[PDB]
């Protein structure tokens, strides 16, 4: 084998500005290798060489530039890329940002070091999601379904419970069951957290009794801005090992995504680079696709990385550039409203902007009933004209709904009452809910139904 | 019928005209300051990178 | 050693120093200048003066810190009045004689030659310390004991202790040798303004701040160590809210923190607290400002000490709060520090963003928000002090869009909402029900079934009550009163008289200028349940509305009463007004 | 053979396309039609999945050879076609029974893959079903999202430092989109027989 070599310690700090670290006279740098960074007090904190120019290297610092001097610090070069030690007994632990373990346990001894930002799957090799999910909340899987490879985020702003959705999903995670070694294990990166949601985090998932088969990368808000944009790349890492090298499917979780968007302009703004719209950097897609564009089936491992994000819209605009670029990516949106929420409904799922792009193949006759595809069209559709009925009562009268409009009122009002809620613990089966959406569809006449063919739940019964 | 009918304009406008001109006061916002300020600044800032 | 070389407004290049360091504060030219390192490229640096560059002559010498921006604490850091840059307004105003601040003041922070009261604690010379042992206290006044603590990042066995008596800050009251070395430590402790201060474990908030108004502690209770926002810009309610807080909160000590505000508006409070003063409940007469330090930067302050201001506040309150004394930092204009830091931006050419404020802004303002909370001590002997930030928020034209509020509210976890309509119907608290939250009851919740099993019932009730306020409210606009039932017009009339009797305090009047938690709890009491046994009965509205004039009265008077009785006369009366309200409603039914 | 990527395949002389496409949607050959060397363009908003009729036109178009050379989409989709089209079939004039992945190729590059190569991907597509066109059939491609062959633009004039025309785009956006686009058009080719195939350039725009 190739002799091994002790890295060079630099000490030519030659330039700080900003959070990059300049230096010259390099003696055959390498682009993204790690280096950790000594200051003459003798702390330690990591940091990548951005740019690469001729025998300058241009290093940006992890835990900030503050408190180098430029004739005593010195900087090691690592010649290799950033790798996260992942291991199948990184299971059941708790992680910083970087992956520091902060369970008071001792270090992952590596079953192999992986490379973050691994290289994408051969489409040829990619396959589709062809399974169903038990999350255990109704409206959720009832319409826009979440398939076993599927990725799919929430879409919910600030101050709303998407938080303790998420935390209920993790804990009720769990498959179809129509085992226990390859079930559900829930990688869960926290991308920007406050510190009672971190402690609110880690209490409820020590309560499930399911640390056994969950992972938490928590980083809170007082970490570096740089440190946030590693963790979901080694909360994913680890999720390929898990999936694809060890078998069983993961179900990955991140949540305040748009913590991240902060984390991917505060970097790109410290570099100046080419800004899109609202100031992000013009790379965010790219950024965005390499985060997302993991969940997936590869054809010759029988693993599965489902991926559920969870993003918060900053003004409450879907048209921000965060969730516009995440649903461009992202195949589908589970969408969360305030306004359903300012009527003390505790899952505050909207349906009308919900759907799941790749439900038209978890749909089918080994899973559910004949006539999902049809209910959940009908459950779909008639919501936008009984708001297109109440804006007419709105600005009309009450005497404007006719014998028909009134009908897409009162189904709007028992859709929002009945269908939708749901208990905070309840598990609500699909053939037990499917019953009421179908008594939802039946409010209007059995005739008037348009899309939807007659003979379609006729095949269905009720009772 | 003179109340239904001031009404109905009193409402349609609180509802569909105020509401309508709102969000186009909000596009038309973000379109000058959200873009031609941003690239203002840019266009400039590469300006001083080449003086550099 | 070191000279300038290129003087371009703020910015200064000094050639000659090497061995900088990135953000490390230096003293430039003869009138010692004070600014911040920014840039070293090369073996030269580049710095950012705060104070006016006009004047300066090239190889005129910099004179290096070796410290970032840090403040100096001790005894004498209460009562004071401070810059941003923990500079002493009053003892430089005593010794320049002179109004004017002079153009590069060289005053330490705190006199380091008055005298203070020292005396040990029972350690030994030759026993073990460590960083954050509380190895001695200080009378700095009466009846706000400082403790001293040995400062954090030192530790070792004990070697000398100073025996009690009359001592001084340049003094060495202590000396202690980890290894063979050996280190003497004085009464002075400095600490960066960026770096927060050294914690052992982040506890969960479990005590209300009690401030004294009935709105705040009831309708929307705020948790000792918890973050609050305030969108003050009218109507003297932050004036209101910052004086109770001072003279009838919980908080052992609190500190003022005011950037960038008018700088008549920060004379007019920086005379109002020394008139403040607030009785002790041993029938003591003291003056808040014995408790109070003052950290206030008025707009024609530099920008970069406007922008530090807030940092510096809230590290002296982490200072206090490390002897486990419950503080409470409230600062004056969180837009107006935005405003400073995106100067400070444009200063820098950074990149602009989301409506010019810096890309970091929503982040800085997370880092120094998440510094609030109840933490366990470093170091013996065992306590638990808490923090927690009432910083304010001034929306341009209240519109709650601007990136500073909307990152306020997406980190704040209790909005208390001062709206300008009430203020101009006459409101004295301010506070908007219908905007106002805590997000903290879930916690407090302990709290107030251990106090009361049946006051969060009652707050739940009375939230119930206030949704349905605003129904009755349209219900009347379209229809009237008339359309209104017995029991729909029962529940309206007992919202208005919980809107002004209860939800609404006097401040002014010496029965409601202090609100006690007991006599809100039975205010509320009484009219919850007064509310319900009219309510379940539903017999006529207006047969009950004449019949429950005297219980209408009793329920108006149970918030005039004043706290002189004390808690077990006012509660008993109170309970005895609720029981004959009781009776009456139910034997005439 | 072989062939630059970007100078496009020598002609005899284009001529006017009078051949309508028959996409088989109600609205794209009624209201809206397209014809047989014309130029499409579909914006698709965010959500809506454009890719669907993309998929549904290269199903059941009249066009002989379809190019599917989705730059910068997602994985599954491309997963989702070469899934289906084999066991998906069509019928020809001759009465036997075939697949449509018998003449379906796919030049993809998924959006994790490396931002440099969408370009080479778009060139590649457009010159393959340029060789095919000159082979005398009625190809056609699709380009999913080619707006993100905008910001493979961008995220190279921004490291060279070139200057930013709007939004960040460079100023040869437009032309060389042109460029890319003027290739379509019915046409005779070089050489007899009298091959008079064409190309349709299907793209898909993606605005912010």
């Amino acid at each position: 084998e190739g002799t091994l070599e002790v890295a060079m310690e630099y000490r030519t700090v030659t330039g700080v500005a900003g959070p990059l670290v300049i230096l010259d006279k390099v003696k055959g740098p390498k682009y993204y290798e790690i280096v950790n960074i000594r200051l003459g007090d003798g702390t330690m904190r990591r940091g990548q060489v951005l740019e690469v120019d001729g025998e300058k290297a241009v290093v940006q610092v992890f835990e900030g530039t503050s408190g180098i001097d430029n004739k005593f610090t010195t900087v090691q070069f690592t010649g290799e890329v950033l790798k996260t030690p992942v291991s199948l007994d990184m299971l059941g632990r708790i992680f910083n940002g970087s992956g520091k373990p902060i369970d008071n346990g001792p270090p992952i001894l590596p079953e192999a070091y992986l490379d973050i930002s691994g290289s994408s799957i051969n489409p040829s090799e990619r396959t589709y999601p062809e399974e169903m999910i038990q999350t255990g909340i109704s409206t959720i899987d009832v319409m826009n379904s979440i398939a076993r490879g599927q990725k799919i985020p929430l879409f919910s702003a600030a101050g709303l419970p998407h938080n303790e959705i998420a935390a209920q999903i993790c804990r009720q995670a769990g498959l179809v069951k129509r085992g226990e070694e390859d079930n559900f294990a829930i990688v869960f990166a926290a991308m920007g957290v406050n510190m009672e949601t971190a402690q609110f985090f880690k209490r409820d998932f020590e309560e499930n009794g399911s640390m056994e088969r969950v992972t938490l990368f928590l980083n809170l808000a007082n970490d570096p801005t740089i440190e946030r944009i590693i963790t979901p790349r080694i909360a994913l890492t680890t999720a390929e090992y898990l999936a694809y090298e060890c078998g069983k499917h993961v179900l990955v979780i991140l949540t305040d995504m748009s913590s991240y968007a902060d984390a991917l302009r505060e970097v790109s703004a410290a570099r100046e680079e080419v800004p899109g719209r609202r100031g992000y950097p013009g790379y965010m897609y790219t950024d965005l696709a390499q985060i997302y564009e993991r969940a997936g089936r590869i054809e010759g491992r029988k693993g599965s990385i489902t991926q559920i994000p969870i993003l918060t819209m900053p003004n409450d605009d879907i048209t921000h550039p965060t969730p516009d670029l995440t649903g461009y990516i992202t195949e589908g949106q589970i969408y969360i409203d305030r306004q359903l929420q300012n009527r003390q409904i505790y899952p505050p799922i909207n349906v009308l902007p919900s759907l799941s792009r790749l439900m038209k193949s978890a749909i089918g006759e080994g899973m559910t009933r004949r006539d999902h595809s049809d209910v959940s069209n009908q459950l779909y559709a008639n919501y936008a004209i009984g708001k297109d009925v109440q804006a007419m009562k709105a600005v009309v009268g009450e005497e404007a709904l006719s014998s028909e409009d009134l009908l897409y009122l009162e189904f709007l009002d028992k859709f929002e009452r009945k269908f939708v809620a749901q208990g905070a613990y309840d598990s609500r089966n699909i053939f037990q809910s499917l019953d009421l959406a179908w008594t939802l569809l039946r409010i209007f006449p059995r005739e008037l139904l348009h899309r939807i063919p007659g003979k379609t739940l006729d095949q269905y019964y009720s009772r | 019928l003179t109340l239904d009918e001031a009404i109905k304009t009193t409402n349609r406008r609180v509802n569909a005209l105020e509401n309508v001109v709102k969000p186009r006061l909000e596009n038309t916002i973000t379109y000058i300051k959200g873009e031609l300020d941003e690239l203002e600044r840019e266009d400039f800032f590469r300006l001083k990178k080449i003086q550099g | 050693y070191g000279y300038v070389r290129k003087v371009s407004g703020p910015v200064v290049i000094a050639d000659g120093m090497n061995g900088a360091a990135m953000y490390e504060l230096v003293r430039v030219g003869h009138d010692n200048l004070i600014g911040e390192i920014i840039r070293l490229e090369g073996d030269s640096a580049t710095i950012q003066v705060y104070e006016e560059t006009a004047g300066l002559m090239v190889n005129d010498p910099v004179l290096r810190t070796h410290k970032p921006l840090s403040v100096e604490l001790g005894p004498g850091i209460l009562g004071n009045i401070f810059d941003g840059i923990q500079r002493p307004l009053k003892t430089i105003a005593i010794r320049s004689g002179d109004v004017y601040i002079p153009r590069g003041v060289s005053v330490p922070a705190l006199d380091k030659d008055t005298l203070w009261e020292f005396q040990p604690k029972k350690i030994g010379e030759g026993d073990l310390l460590t960083g954050g042992d509380l190895y001695a206290t200080v009378f700095e006044n009466s009846l706000m004991q400082h403790h001293v603590a040995l400062p954090p990042d030192a530790m070792g066995k004990v070697t000398y202790v100073a025996p009690a008596g009359q001592y001084s800050l340049k003094d060495t009251v202590l000396e202690l040798e980890f290894q063979g070395v050996k280190k003497s430590f004085t009464m002075l402790q400095a600490w960066p303004v960026r770096t927060p201060r050294p914690v052992s474990s982040k506890l969960a908030a479990d005590t209300p701040l009690l401030t004294g108004q009935r709105v705040l502690d009831a309708l929307f209770p705020s948790v000792l160590g918890g973050t609050c926002a305030i969108p003050g810009a009218f109507g003297c309610g932050k004036t209101v809210i910052s004086q109770a807080l001072s003279k009838y909160s919980n908080s052992d000590t609190v500190v003022y923190v005011g950037c960038g505000e008018r700088g008549n508006e920060m004379a007019e409070v920086l005379m109002d607290f020394p008139q403040l003063t607030m009785t002790l409940p041993d029938g003591r007469e003291e003056s808040v400002m014995k408790r109070t330090t003052l950290v206030a930067n008025t707009s024609n302050m530099p920008v970069a000490a406007r922008e530090a201001s807030i940092y510096t506040g809230i590290t002296i309150a982490e200072y206090f709060r490390d002897m486990g004394y419950n503080v409470s930092m409230m600062a004056d204009s969180t837009s107006r520090w935005a405003e400073a830091l995106r100067e400070i931006s444009g200063r820098l050419a950074e990149m602009p963003a989301d409506s010019g404020y810096p890309a970091y802004l929503a982040a800085r303002l997370a880092s120094f928000y998440e510094r609030a909370g109840k933490v366990k001590c470093l170091g013996g002997p065992e306590r638990t002090g808490s923090v927690t930030i009432v910083g304010a928020v001034s929306p341009p034209g209240g519109d709650f869009s601007d990136p500073v509020t909307s990152a306020t509210l997406s980190i704040v976890q209790v909005f208390w909402g001062l709206d300008k309509k009430l203020a101009q119907r006459k409101h004295f608290p301010s506070v908007n029900w219908l905007i106002s939250y805590s997000k903290y009851s879930t916690a407090l919740e302990s709290f107030y079934e251990q106090f009361d099993p049946d006051f969060i019932n009652i707050r739940t009730k009375a939230r119930e009550v206030l949704q349905r306020e605003d129904d009755l409210n349209e219900i009347v606009q379209l229809v009237g009163k008339d359309a209104l039932a017995e029991g729909d017009k029962i529940t309206l009339e007992t919202a208005k008289l919980l809107r002004e009797d209860y939800l609404a305090q006097n401040a002014f009047t010496p029965y409601d200028k202090f609100c006690p938690f007991y006599k809100s709890v039975w205010m509320m009491r009484n009219i919850i349940h007064f509310y319900n046994l009219a309510n379940q009965a539903v017999i006529t509205y207006t047969l009950i509305k004449h019949r429950l004039g005297d219980l209408f009265y009793r329920l108006v008077s149970q918030k005039f009463e004043d706290p002189a009785e004390g808690e077990p006369a006012l509660v008993a009366k109170f309970k005895k007004l609720h029981e004959d309200l009781t009776a009456g409603f139910r034997a005439l039914e």
